[PDB]
This record gives structure tokens, C-alpha cells and sequence, in this order.
RNA sequence: GUGCUCGCUUCGGCAGCACAUAUACUAAAAUUGGAACGAUACAGAGAAGAUUAGCAUCCCCUGCGCAAGGAUG
RNA sequence: UGGUUUCUCUUCAGAUCGCAUAAAUCUUUCGCCUUUUACUAAAGAUUUCCGUGGAGAGGAACAACUCUG
RNA sequence: CUCCGAACGGUAAGAGCCUAGCAUGUAGA
């Protein structure tokens, strides 16, 4: 059917430490990249991280050559719409990635005001993003396929500014 | 004495022997004695014809073997 | 390229976290 | 419209507050003339308006299950799930004899075991009368102390089954 | 016999590691030689 | 509550009668608490917290104060006043203030280790206000 | 009828107080009936005093199946109410037992192509 | 305790049938507290073709109905009638009515070989119990003979029902001559 | 402890109390149901005593309750337990003639179980079938023949505490045989010898000739019965 | 048949004509099904006093 | 936190020694989209056929199926 | 020579391993039969389940009471 | 003389309108 042995992920999603821990769940989690169950590999990126898992399928991510969790690229980091446009990947890339890719989700009780968890709340009790921007309006195939990619649109537009 | 078979859906099918001049209130007490429910919460029906609580069995011409579709209220 | 090791998981997780 | 009038407020002793009566009685009461004119809108102040207008104490009647407005207002109060102060207000109010009887059904169904014996005990001293719809649809006279003693009796009320945590003798060894 | 028993256990059920990051490991979280 | 033995418990049970009755009434009131407020497993936290205080009262009366007799100690462990496995883990010097017996199980964790309840704060990280989800506290 | 309603409310509350007093006395009367029956078997009379009868709730009036009438059971679901509909002596030919089933040539148990059991109940 | 262990299974056994109908997406039936099936709307235009289950759902309801009657007899012992014939005469009829009134015939008919075995054990006890001054009164019927046959009925159905109702719980998540010689 | 009473309490909540992502496992793990129903009927409360505890291997979601104890009462101890219970029921009808039977459905088809009432009720009649044994002839069987926990875990003249091979004395089994004599039919090995022995029914089945009273007329093994020659 | 004003439709049943007015696509921001409980002591007790004053 | 140092050495305490070393599909959540062959009103299975038949060479539903059944190219 | 218990896991069981006894499948037989499953029981052998027996491995409770010799 | 059966082979066929008990818990800026 669909089996795997090791996750093809990026160094940003792998965690900011040489030693990590993986958890393999064979044939589960319903990977929507190929509509087939894959080995869901959960891990911990570090202290105060998101502790996410694998989302895309194994064979479905081999043709795209992107991360298992971030699903951007393999070496540069641009989206698939920006990678298929064009070196163009040398200038659009950026080393030392931000912690927002490994940051946890927001607290819905903090947005509602009744954050009864307190200082032991694992979620981030900060302000959410602006919904007027297209950066918080992506989808499943919108990030995987190059069609309707808002992150790739601003990457080619801001590349010619000065 | 007619053997009315109160055969409802989903396995609940029992035989209920009652007299011809016996009322329908006596029939629900005998039907509940073989089914296992309260006799006040049983409504007998034959194609959306809910029977009364005071009419005898001899008035409906319910002969022997005339099965009934039991329902619960 | 995968390359497993036969080291202990207890001493490795204790040394990296320290 | 018919699931629950509160999104997340509280819960019944063993299930959803809407699923406290029997499912055969709740399905017939959900499609009724008195229910469809009331379930389109019902508030806390609107619950006191409809309960004071009706003077009847009973459940189903007729061939088809035709629910009384006493059982219809009981399901609308259980779907709304008001506070304990509003339920204590409807039991202590002497504005109508049916108003105190409507609060007693919501007390014995969803209230606690100690709260049920504490609230229904002053209701036993009432000597007033009320009209009750029988099985054949005819009206029958029932005293207020006769209906209050029936709620503390065995579970044989009109579409109601909720035993206490103990009896009156077993609760007497622990508390008053 | 061990390979057939592993397939029979798989049929009756249904019916550390260190990968060197040679993809993009240059400067982002440097020092990860074995990962 | 029924003692479930009817076998005439010895002396010293009347000395510990209202103390164990107050702890048993606290757990019965905690068991009657609704599921509101607790997120997913926070409702089981006062169940172990009342059980931890019930085992600490018998163990202090037997080991620390040594006032209760051994015949009343064996009758209390048989009637259900304190778990025998919880008193056995506290006899060792390595664990004397353990949170719960579920946290000491090695097979409970997915990574195959202990919980945060059986870990000192000085050997842990600096910023950590975490609590054990399975046990209940640190 | 205010004075008549206060008399009936005092009549029902006195019976309710008598019902609660007899409820706790029912546990005492159950131990007293066990104490009286134990002394009656011990040192009252050696088969010379029974002081009772054959009090059964539902009647045991029965009859006899003619030759192959079906074993119609009354159903063991309500045996404490002692209603008049139960005591009817269910030994009547319902549908097919009206025949004598002896003039018939060899045997006719069920002619509906389902005779799994092969028995006549003489062995 | 055993009574708390019995009410834990019967609450969990009824919670199966509520979730199985809710996963069947038929919100007009209502499983009763006595582990029966009671329709509400009494509609039989074309909904009766989707309400007919197989020989595994009704056998799963019939076992839990007999399991509840063994559990609720001890629950009535704690509150109602007790200490003389509650567990004795109650499990007498629970051995008797399981072949007579309660239970189910539509699942298997080899149960009737154990019904007539359990009914034969009833006549074995009675004529060795009513030999003296007992005579004709309904009495003890101690739960050792009729308990033995139905404990072996579940001892044979426990390897069975995992193969009977194993595929029924699996379809909700998996999704289901001489011419050859010529 | 009392941990199982809290987990089963959240049964049908609106995805906020053991119902968010656990309802699918709650109906799937409970599909191993009749193995639990077998262990309920195996661990009967043994009506010659009152309600006794039993171990339980439950599930964290609360979709199973496995009574994981096998009843291993001692075979002489099990005979006199039902032997004394047979006499007290036989003496019950000779003293009492009322037949206050119970309604065989104990409740209507609308009631929840509500196990908090029977959990701590402080009421349990222990005098159920326990015969009043006099301390003159039943002296070695005074305390051993009254409960199920010393029936397998007596630990006095040690008998393998977790229900192992048990060893008794000579007057211990001698007082046992007095109670079992009311329900036994052992005289000699010659009453059932000629027409009821188990080896004698093989001749009743192979020769297809029934014994008058023994078997239930089993059919012939072969097909040729008789009438081979006139 | 009936006639829906805001929904602009025509039903034949009595409960369907009420459900087409409240509980439809046009009834989203027109008195939706998400109701709200009032005050247990302020709004509830004043309604019992106004019912006693209007009757008497 | 638990026990001990011929420690500072008071017995108020401090320092060290020995054991205990990483639980958490993370929330009481936020939303996101809709399905009865179900009632009601309209007409009411044709008051009419000349190819003569099957077998194997791609999937949904009822059912527990190593029985079976409907639809299929 | 030196340990009464208890829980985990590794084999063979030809002892009424079970002093008692279930279901399914396969190959042959009978009765009904009207499409089929649920059917009736005679023979034989293949699984599943309720369980168990000796003999090494790892924890807990006084292992120290000193058991046989 | 007391041996008690269950399902399938069954309600059609359609036109316009109306209302509901359900389910998922994401990477992204
Ligand atoms: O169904 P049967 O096999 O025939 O058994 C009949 C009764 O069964 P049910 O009618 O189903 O209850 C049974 O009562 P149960 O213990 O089952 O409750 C006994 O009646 P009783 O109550 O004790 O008197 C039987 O024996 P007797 O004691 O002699 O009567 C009686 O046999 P009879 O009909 O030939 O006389």
C-alpha cells in the first residue's frame, strides 16, 4: 500500500538541536497529499515549540521535493509556485529560519478573554494575524501546487522593489 | 380464542391469545406480558390506523392469526 | 542518508538536554 | 432549532438536557402545534408568560401522542436550561398553581438529590386543586399535594423517569 | 522460516537513527553533523 | 460507606474514624463534580489528589508517627483506606513524594520514560510551569 | 370549601405520615416475620399447625392439549400485578388445534417445509 | 464491586447501540433501556428497507439483553425485594424465560438445543426439590444448572462473535459449470 | 480505586467531555463486547454470600470492563456452599408460603443505570442463604465455609494463596460430608452399572437398540437396520 | 398554500410556513436560532411581577 | 523531597554526599461547511407486439459470509 | 544443601492435559424442502475460545522463619 | 401430553417546494 521508513523533512522543521526524538505511526493520519495513509512522524522541535507531525504523503512529496511539515522546498525555501517560476532560488532563499514555523497555535480562550489556563498555557496568548492579507488564506493544494499561491506571488513582486 | 401475533419490527414478534369478546385493553396487557414493556406505552397500528383503548376485539373482526404491527408510544 | 547508531537513548537524551 | 437552546451552558445528570424525557415522547412533542408556535422563540421572560397562561397538568393523550402544554413547556425549559435562581423563583411564586407545578417537574428531573427533597417538601402543604388530562383526554381533578406526593413516589409520572440518589430513609442517616 | 513467520504474523494481524542533513544543512542550525 | 467486611475492626479505628470520614466525603463530593471546567483529564486530578492524601494519612500514622496498630493497619489496607502499592513505592528512598502510581509506570509514556512528576526542579529546565497530565501535579 | 380542603389535606398528610412510618416498620416486620416463621418450625407443632394456605398471585388454572396443540406460554414478564386478563386457563384450540389429529393418516406436525425437529414426545 | 462492574458494561453496551445507529445516520429509531428496538415515527414507506439488520446486530442486542437481566437482578436485590428469593427465584426464571419469553430465536436455532437442555435441568431440580412438603409451590431454582448452560453459550459465542460482528464494525471505517472444462 | 466512576460518567457529551476525538474509539474498542459479557457471568456473586469485589481491567476511554478473575473455589468447599444454600431454600418454603416474586424486568425501558446510588448505599443484607451453623458439629468449618475470599485465599494451613492446590485435614472434610449428604446420591458403584454406565450407552448407540430409560433413542450409525432376509 | 414574505416562497404546511420565515437563508441575521438566557433575578422576577400586575 | 557527613560546627541554619532525569494526536477551544425518499399539493403502474435462450474470456449497495442478491462494458 | 509467595515470557503437552465441555469449518449421511441463510443429528478430523500442567529469565513482600536432608 | 421459529423472496415508479440528528480539528504569514 503506502509505507515509509524515514521522513523527508527540512532542517528547519527538524528542530534546532542535533538530538531529537521521532514517533512513527504506520498507516495513519490520512495524508491529504495523495489521499493515502502514511507514516505520521511526530517530533519535538525544541523548548516551547509546536510539536507538529507529518502531513503530506511519502510518495506524493517525492515529486515536489519539499518539507514534510513546512512543504516549501528542499534547499532554497521558496514555495512551489516560486520554485517553478525560474539563480532565482539563490536570491529568494533565506538562511537562519524564523521560529514562527515551529511556533505553537494561539489560545482561543485568550482571544475570547477567558484564558483560564494561565502561565501554564501551552498555546501562544498573543494577537492573531490580519485576515485582510492573502497570506492567511491558503489551502491544501494551493500550497502544494503552484496554482493560486499567495506566498509565491509576493516573493516575485517584492524581488523587484528598489 | 384467537391467537393474535403482535409481530412488530426488529425481532419483536410474539403470540398473544385473547378471547373474542375481550377488550383491546386486555390485549395490550397480554401483549406486554410477552414483549417486556409497559402496557400503557404500546400503540397498535395497521397502516396508520391507531386502535382505541375501549373497543372489543369482536368489533374489529380480528380473527385467528390476524397479525398486528406493534409500536411504542 | 540514514546512519543508525548503537548508543544508549538514556545517555544521549541526557547529554543533549544538559 | 430543536437540538439545544444553549450552545454550552450546563449538562443533565446522565445525558444531554434535551434527552431527559423518553425518545418516543420527545419525537412526537417536537412536531406539535403548541410546540411549533413556541419553539420559534422562547426566552426566560417568555417562559413565564406561556406557563402562566396554561392551566393543565398532564402528558400525552389520544391515539396519536398529543403532548399537553405542561409537558411542552417542560421540554422548552429543559432545552433552555435556566439558572437555579430562576427555577427556585418559579417554585416559590404563588401567582399560579400551575406555575409552581411547572417548576417542580424541572426540579425533580434535573436538580440534585438534596435539592429535590428540600424544594418539594414545602409544596406538600398546598391544599389547592388542579385539572389533569387523563388518558382518554377527559379532565380529572388533582390536588397540589397529590401531584407533589406523586413526584416523590415511584417513577410513574407522565413521560418522566429520574430516580433519586437514595430514598428518604437512606438520606435520613446521612443528613436531615 | 523466520521470514515466513514474519509474513504470517503480518497476515494474521491484518486478516536510534541519525540521518546526515545533506539537503540544506549549511548554516541553518549549524553543527548538526549526524542529526 | 459500607465497610464491606462486618468483622469487628479493632482499637484505634475510632481514633481515625472522623479523619478518614472527612477524606471520604471529600472524594465523594469530588466524584459528583460535573465535567465542566476541566479540559480533558483535569477532572481526574482531584480523584488522585484525594487518594494521595488518603494514603499519606495512613502511612504517617504507621511509619512516621507509628501510633496506629498493625492490626488496624492491615484492616485499613484491606477495607480500601489506602492502596498497598502506593505505600510500597513510598517505602523506597528514591520515591517519597510521588504524585501518582500511573506516573511511575515505564510503559505508559510513548517515548518509554518517566513523567515530569518524578523529576526535581533543579535538574529540570529553568522556564517550566508544566504539570503532569497523567499524574496530576509535580 | 376552604375548611373542607384543610381537612382533606390533613387526611392525606396523616396517611402520608402513616405511609412513611409503615415503610420503616416494613423492615421491622420483615425481620419479625422471619422470627415468627423460625419459631413456628422449631417448637410450635410437629406437622400439626400450618396457619396458612396456597396464596399465589396469578392462578394456576390449566388444561390439556388435545393431540398436538402448541406450547403457548403466558410469558414471564408481569407476574405481580395479578390482573384478571391472565387467569383465563390458556388451553384452547387457537388456530389449528381444533382438529382431532387422529383421523389424519400418519402425522401432520407442520406442513410448511421447516420440520427440523423430529419428535412426537413419547420416548 | 460486581454490581458497579455490571452497570458499567450495561451503560457501555447501550452506548454502543446509540453510536452505531448514529453512525448509521437513521435518526428515527430509539434503542430502549431494556436493549430492545423501538421505532418512534412508525414510518415504513421506504425506511424499513434500510432498518433491517443482519444476524449479528440482533444477536449482539440479545446477549446484552440477557447480560442486563443478570445485572439488574442484583440491582433490584440492593433496593427492592431481597434475601429470600431475589437471586434464587430471579435467576430461576432468568434460566427459564431466556428460552421462553426473553432472548432471541432469529439469530441461531442451535440455541434451542441449549434451551431444551436448560429446560431439562429445570425438571431435574423441581422433582428433587418438591419431593417433601414443598409439592407444587414455585420455589428456589438455584442458579447452578441454568447458569451453566448459558455461560457455555457465551463461551462458544465469544470466539464466534469476533468473526460474526468483526466485519460489521469494520465496514464503518474500511468501506467493504461444464463450460470451464471446455 | 474510584477512577472508573469518573471516566464512564462522561458518556454522551457534545465533544467536550471524552467525546471530541474519542467517540470513534469508544464504539470500536467496545466491539470486543461478548468476551466481557462472558466474564460478567463467570464472576457471579455466588448467592450463598453477599456482594463481593472483583478485579477490573478497564479502558482509559471507558469502552470496556474486563472482570479478569477466574472463579476457583475448592470443589468440596463449592459443594457445601450450594449444599447449605439448597437446604435453606428448601426450609424457606416449608416455613413461608407467600411467594413474593419479583417483576422479571426490574425497570421500565427508559431508565438510566445511575450506579452512584448502589455504590455507597450502606445497606446490604448479608443474611441471605447463610445457614446458621451451630458451633458443636460445624466447629472446623465455622469461618471457612462463610465467604468466597477464604474459599480461595484462606492462608491458614496454607493452600496456595492465589487459588492453587488446596490441602485439608481429616475432620475438615468429615464435617464437609455431613452438609453434602442432603444433596448427594452416592451409595455404591453398582446402581448405575448395568443400564446407566457411560460405557454401556456405546452398545446402545452402535447396536441401535435403546435401553428402556437410559438414552433418548439415538439413530443408527450405519444405514442397514434389519429385514435382510425373511 | 402559504406565502413567505421575507423568504419569498410558498409552502403548504403550517410548521413549514413558520420554518421558512425563521430558520431559512434569509433568517440568518433576522433572529437566528442562537438565543440567550436573561437575568435570573432581574429580568425573570420582573416578568412574574408584570404578569401579576396586568392580571390583577 | 528523603537519609547521612567524626564538614562549618551551631544543634537556629548552611555546604556537600547517595536516590529520584524529560508525561502531554498538547485546550475548558476558534470556526469550517449540510445529508431523511420525510410530510404536504399536482397526474396515477397503461384500457395493445414478429428474433428462439446461456456460459467465462470492468465496480457500488443489503448481508456476518470461503451461502447468496440488484446493477453492470 | 539454604526462599514461602506473587506478576510478567519461552517450549512441549498424548495424563479423564478438562472427575465437565462450547462454537465454526471440511468430507460423507437423514428428515423437511419453495430462493437462501438461520435448520435435525449420526461418523471422522481441522481451527477458535473458556482453561490448565514441568522448566530455565526479570520485580515485590520478614527472606530470613532457618524447611527437607 | 406441554417441541415455543426468524429474516429475504414485500410495500414501488416521478415531477416542483419546504425543513433537519450529522463530520473534520492542519502546514502557511
Ligand atoms: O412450563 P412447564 O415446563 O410446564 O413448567 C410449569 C411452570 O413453568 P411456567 O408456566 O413457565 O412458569 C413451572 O413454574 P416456574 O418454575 O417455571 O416459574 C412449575 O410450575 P409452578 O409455578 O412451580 O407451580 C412447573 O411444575 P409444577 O410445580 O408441578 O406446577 C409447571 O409444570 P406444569 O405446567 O406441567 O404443572
Amino acid at each position: 500500500w503506502e509505507d515509509a521508513d524515514f521522513p523527508i523533512l527540512c532542517q528547519t522543521c527538524l528542530g534546532e538541536n542535533p538530538y531529537i526524538r521521532m514517533t512513527k505511526e504506520k498507516y495513519g493520519k490520512e495524508c491529504k497529499i495523495c489521499a493515502r495513509p502514511f507514516t505520521v512522524f511526530r517530533w519535538c522541535p525544541g523548548v516551547r515549540m509546536r510539536f507538529k507531525k507529518t502531513e503530506v504523503c511519502q510518495t506524493c512529496s517525492k515529486l515536489k521535493n519539499v518539507c514534510q511539515t513546512c512543504l516549501l522546498d528542499l534547499e532554497y525555501g521558496l514555495p512551489i509556485q516560486v520554485r517553478d517560476a525560474g539563480d532565482m532560488l539563490l536570491k529568494l532563499a533565506r538562511t537562519t529560519p524564523y521560529y514562527k514555523r515551529n511556533r505553537p497555535h494561539i489560545c482561543s480562550f485568550w482571544v475570547k478573554g477567558e484564558c483560564k489556563r494561565g502561565e501554564e498555557c501551552p498555546y501562544r496568548h498573543e494577537k492573531p494575524t490580519d485576515p485582510d492579507d492573502p497570506l492567511a488564506d491558503q489551502n491544501i493544494k494551493d500550497r502544494y501546487y503552484g496554482i493560486n499561491d499567495p506566498v509565491a506571488d509576493k516573493l516575485l513582486k517584492r524581488a523587484s522593489t528598489m | 380464542m384467537i391467537e393474535v401475533v403482535c409481530n412488530d419490527r426488529l425481532g419483536k414478534k410474539v403470540r398473544v391469545k385473547c378471547n373474542t369478546d375481550d377488550t383491546i385493553g386486555d390485549l395490550k396487557k397480554l401483549i406486554a406480558a410477552q414483549t417486556g414493556t409497559r402496557w400503557n406505552k404500546i400503540v397498535l397500528k395497521k397502516w396508520y390506523t391507531i386502535f382505541k383503548d375501549h373497543v372489543s376485539l369482536g368489533d374489529y373482526e380480528i380473527h385467528d392469526g390476524m397479525n398486528l404491527e406493534l409500536y411504542y408510544q | 542518508y540514514a546512519e543508525p547508531a548503537h548508543i544508549n537513548d538514556f545517555m544521549f537524551e541526557q547529554q543533549r538536554r544538559t | 432549532m430543536a437540538n439545544r437552546t444553549v450552545k454550552d451552558a450546563h449538562s443533565i445528570h446522565g445525558t444531554n438536557p434535551q434527552y431527559l424525557v423518553e425518545k418516543i415522547i420527545r419525537t412526537r412533542i417536537y412536531e406539535s402545534k403548541y410546540w411549533k408556535e413556541e419553539c420559534f422563540g422562547l426566552t426566560a421572560e417568555l417562559v413565564v408568560d406561556k406557563a402562566m397562561e396554561l392551566r393543565f397538568v398532564g402528558g400525552v393523550y389520544g391515539g396519536n401522542i398529543k403532548p399537553t402544554p405542561f409537558l411542552c413547556l417542560t421540554l422548552k425549559m429543559l432545552q433552555i436550561q435556566p439558572e437555579k435562581d430562576i427555577i427556585v423563583e418559579f417554585i416559590k411564586n404563588e401567582d399560579f398553581k400551575y406555575v409552581r407545578m411547572l417548576g417542580a417537574l424541572y426540579m425533580r428531573l434535573t436538580g440534585t438529590a438534596i435539592d429535590c427533597y428540600k424544594y418539594l417538601e414545602p409544596l406538600y402543604n398546598d391544599y389547592r386543586k388542579i385539572k389533569s388530562q387523563n388518558r382518554n383526554g377527559e379532565f380529572e381533578l388533582m390536588h397540589v399535594d397529590e401531584f407533589i406526593d406523586e413526584l416523590l413516589h415511584s417513577e410513574r409520572v407522565c413521560d418522566i423517569i429520574l430516580p433519586r440518589l437514595q430514598k428518604r430513609y437512606v438520606l435520613e442517616e446521612a443528613e436531615q | 522460516r523466520v521470514a515466513l513467520e514474519k509474513s504470517v504474523s503480518q497476515k494474521v494481524a491484518a486478516a536510534y537513527i541519525r540521518y546526515t542533513p545533506s539537503q540544506q544543512g549549511v548554516a541553518f542550525n549549524s553543527g548538526a553533523k549526524q542529526r | 460507606k459500607v465497610k464491606r467486611s462486618r468483622k469487628a475492626p479493632p482499637d484505634g479505628w475510632e481514633l481515625i474514624e472522623p479523619t478518614l470520614d472527612e477524606l471520604d466525603q471529600k472524594m465523594r463530593e469530588a466524584e459528583t463534580e460535573p465535567h465542566e471546567g476541566k479540559r480533558k483529564v483535569e477532572s481526574l486530578w482531584p480523584i488522585f489528589r484525594i487518594h494521595h492524601q488518603k494514603t499519606r494519612y495512613i502511612f504517617d500514622l504507621f511509619y512516621k508517627r507509628k501510633a496506629i496498630s498493625r492490626e488496624l493497619y492491615e484492616y485499613c489496607i484491606k477495607e480500601g483506606y489506602a492502596d498497598k502499592n502506593l505505600i510500597a513505592k513510598w517505602k523506597k528512598q528514591g520515591y517519597e513524594n510521588l504524585c501518582c502510581l500511573r506516573c511511575i509506570q515505564t510503559r505508559d509514556t510513548n517515548f518509554g520514560t518517566n513523567c515530569i512528576c518524578r523529576v526535581p526542579k533543579s535538574k529540570l529546565e529553568v522556564g517550566r510551569i508544566i504539570e503532569c497530565t497523567h499524574c496530576g501535579c509535580r | 370549601n376552604d375548611e373542607e380542603e384543610y381537612e382533606a389535606w390533613k387526611v392525606r398528610e396523616l396517611k402520608r405520615i402513616k405511609r412513611d412510618r409503615e415503610d420503616r416498620e416494613a423492615l421491622e416486620k420483615e425481620k419479625a416475620e422471619i422470627e415468627r416463621m423460625r419459631n413456628l418450625t422449631e417448637e410450635e407443632r410437629r406437622a400439626e399447625l400450618r396457619a396458612n394456605g396456597k396464596v399465589i398471585t396469578n392462578k394456576a388454572v390449566k388444561g390439556k392439549y388435545k393431540f398436538l396443540q402448541k406450547y403457548y406460554h403466558r410469558g414471564a414478564f408481569f407476574m405481580d400485578e395479578d390482573e384478571e386478563v391472565y387467569k383465563r386457563d390458556f388451553s384452547a384450540p387457537t388456530l389449528e388445534d381444533h382438529f382431532n389429529k387422529t383421523i389424519l393418516p400418519k402425522v401432520m406436525q407442520v406442513k410448511n417445509f421447516g420440520r427440523s425437529g423430529r419428535t412426537k414426545y413419547t420416548h | 464491586d460486581w454490581v458497579e462492574v455490571g452497570l458499567q458494561v450495561c451503560r457501555q453496551g447501550y452506548n454502543m447501540l446509540n453510536l452505531l445507529i448514529h453512525r448509521k445516520n437513521l435518526n428515527y429509531l430509539h434503542l430502549d433501556y431494556n436493549f430492545n428496538l423501538k421505532p418512534v415515527k412508525t414510518l415504513t414507506t421506504k425506511e424499513r428497507k434500510k432498518s433491517r439488520f443482519g444476524n449479528a446486530f440482533h444477536l449482539c442486542r440479545e446477549v446484552l439483553r440477557l447480560t442486563k437481566l443478570v445485572v439488574d437482578s442484583h440491582v433490584q436485590y440492593r433496593l427492592g425485594n431481597v434475601d429470600a428469593f431475589q437471586l434464587a427465584d430471579g435467576l430461576q426464571y432468568i434460566f427459564a424465560h431466556v428460552g421462553q419469553l426473553t432472548g432471541m430465536y432469529r439469530y441461531k436455532y442451535k440455541l434451542m438445543r441449549q434451551i431444551r437442555m436448560c429446560k431439562d435441568l429445570k425438571h431435574l431440580i423441581y422433582y428433587r426439590f418438591n419431593t417433601g412438603p414443598v409439592g407444587k409451590g414455585p420455589g428456589c431454582g438455584f442458579w447452578a444448572a441454568g447458569w451453566r448452560v448459558w455461560l457455555f453459550f457465551m463461551r462458544g459465542i465469544t470466539p464466534l462473535l469476533e468473526r460474526w460482528l468483526g466485519n460489521l464494525l469494520a465496514r464503518q471505517f474500511e468501506g467493504r459449470v461444464e463450460s470451464h472444462f471446455d | 480505586p474510584e477512577h472508573v466512576r469518573k471516566i464512564i460518567r462522561d458518556h454522551g457529551d457534545m465533544t467536550n467531555r471524552k467525546f471530541r476525538h474519542d467517540k470513534r474509539v469508544y464504539l470500536g474498542a467496545l466491539k470486543y463486547m461478548p468476551h466481557a459479557v462472558l466474564k460478567l457471568l463467570e464472576n457471579m456473586p455466588m448467592p450463598w454470600e453477599q456482594i463481593r469485589d472483583v478485579p477490573v481491567l478497564y479502558h482509559i476511554t471507558g469502552a470496556i470492563s474486563f472482570v479478569n478473575e477466574i472463579p476457583w473455589v475448592i470443589e468440596p468447599v463449592y459443594i457445601s456452599q450450594w449444599g447449605s444454600m439448597w437446604i435453606m431454600m428448601r426450609r424457606e418454603k416449608r416455613d413461608r408460603r407467600h411467594f413474593k416474586r419479583m417483576r422479571f424486568p426490574p425497570f421500565d425501558d427508559e431508565e438510566p443505570p445511575l450506579d452512584y446510588a448502589d455504590n455507597i448505599l450502606d445497606v446490604e443484607p448479608l443474611e441471605a442463604i447463610q445457614l446458621e451453623l451451630d458451633p458443636e458439629e460445624d466447629a472446623p468449618v465455622l469461618d471457612w465455609f462463610y465467604d468466597h475470599q477464604p474459599l480461595r485465599d484462606s492462608r491458614k494451613y496454607v493452600n496456595g494463596s492465589t487459588y492453587q492446590r488446596w490441602q485439608f485435614t481429616l475432620p475438615m472434610m468429615s464435617t464437609l460430608y455431613r452438609l453434602a449428604n442432603q444433596l448427594l446420591t452416592d451409595l455404591v458403584d453398582d446402581n448405575y452399572f448395568y443400564l446407566f454406565d457411560l460405557k454401556a450407552f456405546f452398545t446402545s448407540k452402535a447396536l441401535n437398540m435403546a435401553i428402556p430409560g437410559g438414552p433418548k433413542f439415538e439413530p443408527l450409525v450405519r444405514d442397514i437396520n434389519l429385514q435382510d432376509e425373511d | 398554500g402559504y406565502y413567505c414574505n421575507v423568504c419569498d416562497c410558498v409552502v403548504k404546511d403550517s410548521i413549514n410556513f413558520l420554518d421558512h420565515i425563521n430558520g431559512k437563508k434569509h433568517q440568518r441575521n433576522l433572529g437566528m436560532s442562537m438565543r440567550v438566557e436573561r437575568s435570573t433575578l432581574d429580568q425573570v422576577k420582573k416578568r412574574f411581577e408584570v404578569n401579576k400586575k396586568k392580571m390583577e
